[PDB]
């Protein structure tokens, strides 16, 4: 006679992540606008015929 | 040295209420006539996020007492689902705090 079992294998699934996406506001915008054009408003025109 | 994010120098609120704090009889603390409550954002709890992702992988790998959820209605899968949120979570707290600084080389140097 061959005495019974003895024999078991580890439950056991081995950890890691996938997909985890870096989706922090670090760099969360990049546009923009002037703040207004140059133009000249300190002089007159002088137009006596 | 109290350190506020480079991008939060406003990070500060205020309320003042004329009703002082009181204690139940027989309790702990003073008489004050002025308490405060503060509520605080801060970078340093990322160490309880990435406490909870030792505490993940050294027991969910060994995959014990998973079938205890399972058996209630849970699968493994949402086990991993909420796994992967929290790292969103917690690699966020890993890049929030950092410098609204931008380009590449060093800051300063020398030339000829």
């Amino acid at each position: 006679h061959v005495p019974g079992g003895g024999s078991v294998q580890i439950v056991y699934k081995p950890v890691d992540l996938s997909k985890v996406t870096s989706k922090c506001g670090s760099l969360g915008n990049i546009h923009h606008k002037p703040g207004g054009g140059q133009v000249e408003v300190k002089s007159e025109k002088l137009d006596f015929k | 040295s109290i350190q506020f994010v480079d991008w939060c120098p406003t990070g500060f609120k205020v309320g003042i209420n004329y009703q002082p704090p009181t204690v139940v009889p027989g309790g702990d603390l003073a008489k004050v006539q002025r308490a405060v409550c503060m509520l605080s954002n801060t970078t340093a709890i990322a160490e309880a996020w990435a406490r909870l992702d030792h505490k993940f992988d050294l027991m969910y790998a060994k995959r014990a007492f998973v079938h205890w959820y399972v058996g209630e209605g849970m699968e493994e899968g949402e086990f991993s689902e909420a796994r992967e949120d929290m790292a969103a979570l917690e690699k966020d707290y890993e890049e929030v705090g950092v410098d609204s600084v931008e380009g590449e080389g060093e800051e300063e140097g020398e030339e000829y």
